[PDB]
């Protein structure tokens, strides 16, 4: 049980005790968002079309 | 002195956010109007608490925080509450229409509308930072905003601030307080999308917090207000090193270094003690021995699981109050001989310890009693993977019948993203299985 | 109305326990994968201990101790007895890990191995079923029960089963179980555990008992299923879920001061 | 997600809608003149969900009153709260609809519908954030049934991304006006399956049996049936009218309650007609259901309970958790935690505490089978069809409605065996 790297200051202290040794791009995000947006717009188009019928 | 900006997303994040800042202010002697008598460097300074607060010429200390929600009723409470003076209007951003407990709606549909505005209001905080460390993101797994908008935000932060560190405080879903049947879906969806963009995440399971309130504070039926105050304490302990003079976990990078050997396994279990009722007439103050021992009781963990049946990759002790090393060592000496504490064979079976002599601060008229010493333990145990297991099962049950899936596809998502997110979670549950073997 | 679930149909013992629970009109059986249960007579492998004690409003109890396989696995047991300081390298009762000089019954000049049944409840009380059995070679049931094996000892060797053998057995049981208690106890856990164990022993010619192996999913002697199983629900199940003697179990407790 | 637009159509629709407004007006401390006189302020905290604010701190219902004949609407304008409604929001023709779905949907109704949509529009345009519309109506007449579903179709077209919610009174021989009610109902159900997100199935059979067997009223009037209805409508909308976290708006309700788009027909229940235990047993028994279906003949997909009054939250949760744990057979295993509970501190009028039940059960198929049986008994012999073919309709349209509803019943059944 070895205490090491003990550091002391006015508001406490720290140390360590050992017991035993042993990204999508900006474009890339906008496209996914717009890809989903169109799928929405498409489904709405199918609905309004169905209603029109 | 490097700054830290906090981002509170959705009701949970916002409501938990409001509690931490109420607490911080009490702890740093900062009044509601923002004045701070003990601070002598007016309108300036690079003290430790400046990593969380900035200063105005008038001598006001302004939280480096941004509140976001796709609906205003919750953030409106901040705008009009006890600490309305603390925050500046640009920091509080609200939409019109929430995500309806729907990841896809928060991420794609409504996220696209409000994302750029958010990144700007954040950029305005970043521009006022001499050396920004990174972000602390607070949110729920189950909410549509909390899950869906947060992961979008996280993706884009990694773009606009590729070098900065990102820590998470995530509220994991519990039926005793959950507000939706699809929170399992949202949880997996947001985890799958956020995984690569989060350096360290602390999960708080409402189930665990709920019972701790009942068991230890004798609260019949805990409200979010009870839950959030216990949660605020644990959060305060974790961020204290960044806000006070110390030498352990002094920056966001250190959390990663001390608690996260493997990037994907970045969910440290937190355990806190002691939790004592304020309405308790007579109390006998707990020692270092007793509180350090409670850290190994599942009943005190932020997530209910059993570390005895897993391996540790790291363990870190954060004390607050009347404590000195000898006592900690002697407490650890005993505990080792009376517990099943097993590390992965490829790590040192040790403990990084940190003590701040200032005992925990409690809110006037709060359910928590004042103590002379307390401790939060962060340990990266493979046992927390039990929580992924529970979740993955619930997800499997509903998805097998495609229940509720139409609500997500209807918002522009695709069944595909459901099974991608689930496979990744299957990987996570295996990565834990190997390390843990 | 208590509810339970069955996830091991090959279980000789708990299939009988199920019958008794239904037979009290105060327990109803849910489908194996209904989570709203009080009791789980879980499967033998990959028992999902991770999903227990997470149902609000339900006290949940399972019939296995998570981790107890260390005892019930040849390689694990051996490893456990060495590494474990409390067991020690020392411990007379465990073979170096064959008996060239076993005890013998007459007539027949025959060997055997003793089987004792032990129940550990949620509070970790250690209960030893007063009835054991012997599995004998009829070559130089085959089932031999205590009354007659006790009578034989009183004749052949002028001693009793209690004195020459049962003292060591109780010692071995108490030693193995209380050794791993810190690793498996469900004392402050979100779910509870109990488990029926089967210990197998040997007796050399000097009347010294030796531990063979420990089985975590043991069967029972045919006529005993009735008595034992009633005891299982009596002290392991009804104790956590009370209904609206002369115990069949010897409570293994011993606290010597020093 | 704040304002709701309320529409009430036909004799039935206007009669239950008139009571709904009287009832909630009371709860929110509004009197017939539109003036607030409340003691608490929870009454006003979400008053904007159902009321607009006019000049002089007057709250005016966001309600639109529709009918093809004046009678019932003249009757409303005279009743107690008749002066509370915006005079412009009365929209009525003179011809009536003759209990004929075709007249409501295709002929008489077509002529009146645009003027209604003009009112719906002005109500919408001054909405800080409209969440959707709720319609009250019967399915067995002509105006509410035929024109009501016509309205729903038009509204969806002009507001495709808003929520459509209905209270639909289903017809029953025991409380009948004409023999063609199965035709009208079947035609409507088909419209509803496609064009609504949530429909509360209010069965006139159930309502009558409750008034007779339980309330012990030897001869119940429509007024009696409407006492139950207005009380149920109060209960199921509580989460939208008062501060809460569960099903606080129409969309979150739909997300929690509807696992498959077509299965959105709910079984309401109310109690009393009193300890937390007693509330929780009653709300769940057939004899408190407003749809004449046995829940023990099906499984619950989802459930929404709402308790009102000052009571122990701990006991509520104990009682709710216990009903499920003790009948966990009737809740499907493939939707974890499908029962959500809310509590509101403000109880209805004259009661200390009550509970409202909203269940998406597969037993609801029994209601659709009954109608389908009645519908088929006549259609087989083409009886009474001339009233419809005279308005331009063709048999083909009937054959489809019959088929589409048979499907609906087949769907509910497959998920009961999953
Ligand atoms: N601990 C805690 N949990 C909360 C709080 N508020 C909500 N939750 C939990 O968060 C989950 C719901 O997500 P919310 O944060 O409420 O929803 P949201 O992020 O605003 O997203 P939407 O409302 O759907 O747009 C549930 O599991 C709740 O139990 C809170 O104040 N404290
Ligand atoms: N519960 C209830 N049902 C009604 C009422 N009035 C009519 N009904 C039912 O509604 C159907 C008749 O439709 P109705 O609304 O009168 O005709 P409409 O004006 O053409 O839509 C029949 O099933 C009646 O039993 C009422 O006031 N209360
Ligand atoms: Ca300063
Ligand atoms: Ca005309
Ligand atoms: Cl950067
Ligand atoms: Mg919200
Ligand atoms: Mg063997
Ligand atoms: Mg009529």
């Amino acid at each position: 049980m070895e205490v090491i790297e003990l550091n002391k200051c006015t508001s406490g202290q720290s140390f360590e005790v050992i017991l035993k040794p042993p990204d999508p791009s900006l474009e890339e995000i906008q496209k996914k968002l717009e890809a989903a947006e169109e799928r929405r717009k498409y489904q709405e188009a199918e609905l309004l079309k169905h209603l029109a019928e | 002195m490097r700054e830290c900006i906090s981002i509170h997303v959705g009701q949970a994040g916002v409501q938990i956010g409001n509690a931490c800042w109420e607490l911080y202010c009490l702890e740093h002697g900062i009044q509601p109007d923002g004045q701070m008598p003990s601070d002598k460097t007016i309108g300036g300074g690079d003290d430790s608490f400046n990593t969380f607060f900035s200063e105005t010429g008038a001598g006001k200390h302004v939280p480096r925080a941004v509140f976001v929600d796709l609906e205003p009723t919750v953030i409106d409470e901040v705008r009009t509450g006890t600490y309305r003076q603390l925050f500046h209007p640009e920091q509080l951003i609200t939409g019109k229409e929430d995500a309806a407990n729907n990841y896809a709606r928060g991420h794609y549909t409504i996220g696209k509308e409000i994302i750029d505005l958010v990144l700007d209001r954040i950029r305005k905080l970043a521009d006022q930072c001499t050396g920004l460390q990174g972000f602390l993101v607070f949110h729920s797994f189950g909410g549509g905003t909390g899950s869906g908008f947060t992961s979008l935000l996280m993706e884009r932060l990694s773009v606009d601030y590729g070098k900065k560190s990102k820590l998470e405080f995530s509220i994991y879903p519990a039926p005793q307080v959950s507000t939706a049947v699809v929170e399992p879906y949202n949880s997996i969806l947001t985890t799958h999308t956020t995984l690569e963009h989060s350096d360290c995440a602390f999960m708080v399971d409402n189930e665990a917090i709920y019972d701790i309130c009942r068991r230890n504070l004798d609260i019949e039926r805990p409200t979010y207000t009870n839950l959030n105050r216990l949660i605020s304490q644990i959060v305060s302990s974790i961020t204290a090193s960044l806000r006070f003079d110390g030498a352990l976990n002094v920056d966001l990078t250190e959390f990663q270094t001390n608690l996260v050997p493997y990037p994907r396994i970045h969910f440290p279990l937190a355990t806190y003690a002691p939790v004592i009722s304020a309405e308790k007439a007579y109390h006998e103050q707990l020692s270092v021995a007793e509180i350090t021992n409670a850290c190994f009781e599942p009943a005190n963990q932020m997530v209910k699981c059993d570390p005895r049946h897993g391996k540790y990759m790291a363990c870190c002790l954060l004390y607050r109050g009347d404590v000195v090393p000898k006592d900690v060592n002697a407490a650890i000496a005993t505990i080792k001989t009376k517990r099943s504490i097993q590390f992965v064979d490829w790590c040192p079976t040790g403990f990084k310890v940190g003590i701040n002599y200032q005992p925990p601060t409690v809110v006037p008229g709060g359910d928590l009693a004042k103590v002379q010493r307390a401790v939060c333990m962060l340990s990266n145990t493979t046992a927390i993977a039990e929580a992924w297991a529970r979740l993955d099962h619930k997800f499997d049950l509903m998805y097998a019948k495609r229940a509720f899936v139409h609500w997500y596809v209807g918002e522009g998502m695709e069944e595909g993203e459901f099974s991608e997110a689930r496979e990744d979670m299957a990987a996570l549950e295996k990565d834990y299985e190997e390390v843990g073997v | 109305m208590y509810t339970f679930v069955v996830r091991d149909e090959n279980s000789s013992v708990y299939a009988e326990v199920s019958r008794l629970l239904l037979a009290t009109g105060q327990w109803k059986r849910l489908r194996k994968d209904n989570p709203r249960f009080n009791l789980m007579l879980g499967e033998r492998n990959r028992l999902p201990f991770g999903r227990l004690g997470h149902e609000p409003g339900l006290v949940q109890l399972v019939n296995y101790y998570r981790g107890a396989d260390k005892l019930c696995r040849k390689a694990s047991l051996v490893k456990l007895i060495k590494t474990s300081p409390e067991l020690s390298e020392s411990c007379t009762w465990f073979p170096e890990s064959y008996l060239e000089k076993p005890l013998l019954l007459e007539p027949g000049h025959r060997k055997f191995d003793i089987r004792s049944w032990v129940l550990v409840d949620h509070l970790y009380n250690i209960y030893l079923y007063r009835e054991g059995v012997l599995r004998t070679s009829s070559e130089p049931g085959n089932e031999m029960f205590f009354e007659e094996f006790n009578q034989y000892l009183m004749d052949a060797l002028n001693t009793t089963l209690e004195n020459s053998i049962l003292l060591q057995i109780k010692h071995i049981i108490r030693s193995c179980l209380m050794c791993i208690e810190p690793a498996i106890s469900t004392k402050h856990l979100h779910y509870q555990s109990f488990q029926l164990f089967g210990f197998d022993f040997m007796v050399d010619e000097e009347l010294k008992v030796w531990l063979i192996e420990v089985n975590g999913a043991p069967a029972c002697a045919q006529k005993l299923y009735a008595e034992l199983c009633q005891g299982i629900v009596d002290v392991a199940i009804s104790s956590v879920f009370p209904l609206a003697p002369t115990s069949i179990f010897i409570k293994l407790h011993h606290h010597h001061h020093h | 997600m704040r304002e709701i637009v309320h529409i009430q159509a036909g004799q039935c629709g206007n009669q239950i809608g008139a009571k709904f407004w009287e009832v909630i007006s009371d709860e929110h401390g509004i009197d017939p003149t539109g003036s607030y006189h409340g003691d608490s302020d929870l009454q006003l905290e979400r008053i904007n969900v159902y009321y607009n604010e006019a000049t002089g701190n007057k709250y005016v219902p966001r309600a639109i009153l529709v009918d093809l004949e004046p009678g019932t609407m003249d009757s409303v304008r005279s009743g107690p709260f008749g002066q509370i409604f915006r005079p412009d929001n009365f929209v009525f023709g003179q011809s009536g609809a003759g209990n004929n779905w075709a007249k409501g949907h295709y002929t008489e109704g077509a002529e009146l519908v645009d003027s209604v949509l003009d009112v719906v529009r002005k109500e919408s345009e001054s909405c800080d954030c409209l969440q959707g519309f709720q319609l009250t109506h019967s399915l067995g007449g002509g105006t509410g049934s035929g024109m009501g579903t016509l309205l729903i179709s038009k509204i969806r077209e002009e507001y495709p991304d808003r929520i459509m919610n209905t209270f639909s009174v289903m017809p029953s021989p025991k409380v009948s006006d004409t023999v063609v009610e199965p035709y009208n109902a079947t035609l409507s159900v088909h419209q509803l399956v496609e064009n609504t997100d949530e429909t509360y199935c209010i069965d006139n059979e159930a309502l009558y049996d409750i008034c007779f067997r339980t309330l012990k009223l030897t001869t119940p009037t429509y007024g009696d049936l409407n006492h139950l209805v207005s009380a149920t409508m109060s209960g199921v909308t509580t989460c939208l009218r008062f501060p809460g976290q569960l099903n606080a708006d129409l969309r979150k309700l739909a997300v929690n309650m509807v696992p498959f788009p077509r299965l959105h027909f709910f079984m309401p229940g109310f109690a009393p007609l009193l300890t937390v235990p007693e509330l929780t047993q009653q709300m769940f028994d057939s004899k408190n259901m407003m749809a004449a279906c046995d829940p023990r003949h099906g499984r619950y997909l989802t459930v929404a309970a709402i308790f009102r009054g000052r009571m122990s939250m701990k006991e509520v949760d104990e009682q709710m958790l216990n009903v499920q744990n003790k009948n966990s057979s009737y809740f499907v295993e493939w939707i974890p935690n499908n029962v959500k509970t809310a509590v509101c501190d403000i109880p209805p009028r004259g009661l200390k505490m009550s509970a409202t039940f909203i269940g998406n059960s597969t037993a609801i198929q029994e209601l659709f089978k009954r109608i389908s049986e009645q519908f088929t008994a006549m259609f087989r012999r083409k009886a009474f069809l001339h009233w419809y073919t005279g308005e331009g309709m063709d048999e083909m349209e009937f054959t489809e409605a019959e088929s589409n509803m048979n499907d609906l019943v087949s769907e509910y059944q497959q998920y009961q065996d999953a």
